[PDB]
Order: C-alpha cells, then sequence, then structure tokens
C-alpha cells in the first residue's frame, strides 16, 4: 500500500557531507508528516528531523540543529535531508517514516506516532 | 463559531507548529475532525467543546484554497464520557 525507499548514504570523513533522499510510492495520499530516523548499532532508534506535509513547520534534535536540514517535494513525493558537518557520532542506519494523521501544517515530533517506515540506509563517519 | 461534538478518539498526534508544541486528536463522530490542544487517549470516547476553525491552507501542486478544520481548545475542554 506504501513503500519508502532510502538512498544517497554511504561512507564519509568527519567534516564531510551527505545528502539522504527518500522516494514514496503507493497510497501517498494517506501519507503527511514525513521524517528522518536514525539507529546507531545497539541502541534504540531515534528522532533526528521530521517536516510537515505543507513543509511550513520542520523540527531537529538538539544534537543536529545548524548542521542537518530537511525539505521535501510534494510533486515527486520525496523527502531530502542534507547533512553537513558529519561526526563520528552521527553513524547510524538512517530511516524515512511517514504519519497517517491527517493534518496540513503540524509537524509529528513523536517517534512512535509514525506509521510507515523504509528499509534504511547505512551511514558512516570517520575520522 | 462553536462546536459540541460527541466520538471516538481514532488517532494521537505528538506536534509542533509556529515554534509551540501541539497535541492532536482524531475524533470519528463516519465523519472526522481534528481537535487540536495547546487521561485522553487512543480508543476513548469524548464529548468536545471549542472554538471550530476552518483553517485554511494552499495546496502545493493543485495551487488551490482548502480547509482543513479543526477544533481548537484553550474556554474549550475535553471531557472522557466513556
Amino acid at each position: 500500500q506504501v513503500q519508502l525507499q532510502e538512498s544517497g548514504g554511504g561512507l564519509v570523513q568527519a567534516g564531510g557531507s551527505l545528502r539522504l533522499s527518500c522516494a514514496a510510492s503507493g497510497r501517498t495520499s494517506s501519507l503527511y508528516s514525513m521524517g528522518w530516523f536514525r539507529q546507531a548499532p545497539g541502541k534504540e532508534r531515534e528522532f533526528v528531523a521530521a517536516i510537515s506535509r505543507n513543509g511550513a513547520n520542520t523540527y531537529y534534535t538538539d544534537s543536529v540543529k545548524g548542521r542537518f536540514t530537511i525539505s521535501r517535494d510534494n510533486a515527486k513525493n520525496t523527502v531530502e535531508l542534507q547533512m553537513n558537518s558529519l561526526k563520528p557520532e552521527d553513524t547510524a542506519v538512517y530511516y524515512c517514516a511517514a504519519d497517517r494523521f491527517p493534518t496540513m501544517e503540524v509537524v509529528t515530533i513523536m517517534t512512535n506516532e509514525y506509521d510507515y517506515w523504509g528499509q534504511g540506509t547505512q551511514v558512516t563517519v570517520s575520522s | 463559531s462553536n462546536a459540541l461534538m460527541i466520538g471516538r478518539i481514532a488517532d494521537v498526534q505528538h506536534g509542533f507548529l509556529g515554534a509551540m508544541t501541539v497535541t492532536q486528536y482524531v475524533l470519528e463522530v463516519k465523519e472526522f475532525i481534528v481537535i487540536r490542544c495547546m487521561q485522553v487517549k487512543l480508543g476513548s470516547r469524548v464529548l468536545v467543546q471549542g472554538t471550530l476553525r476552518m483553517n485554511r491552507h494552499v495546496d502545493d501542486v493543485s495551487k488551490r484554497l482548502h480547509a482543513y478544520p479543526f477544533i481548537q481548545v484553550v474556554l474549550g475542554y475535553v471531557k472522557v464520557v466513556g
């Protein structure tokens, strides 16, 4: 019914940058808030960044503020995450998620409220 | 514009807009309406009191003005009457 496809990850050095992209297909008419989440190997999945359906409201976890930028294009059904000034601490598997909650401008800031999850893309930062 | 409505909570959102955190619920009255706030959980039968807002926003693709109506609570209340 809904498939999420992450791309753009991989390996980089400290201070470097990547741009993660997430394409959504299927019944995208039921998708609203889109968000990026990450899981360091062995720990809980954690909120990184999220954006509302209209793209007017965005939210970021404190430790990526000023380094990460989330955006979206509704004509292409894609959400993007520009990652700059990367640190070893950012090493994790990144997932794009979608929320079913029918709202235009409000961004969902709670992880367990997201309904759809992609397979994930590995991001490794080394020094 | 005042709304007094009875329904069941079908979805819950801990959200954020305009630098302010909000909690929203989907009220399945079957039609539905969103209740915005500035003991209520998934499955609750509730009675809601608040201002009906049309809350019109311009669609990105179609470029059309659409309503995205919600019942605002601040006067207002949300009473679990299950």
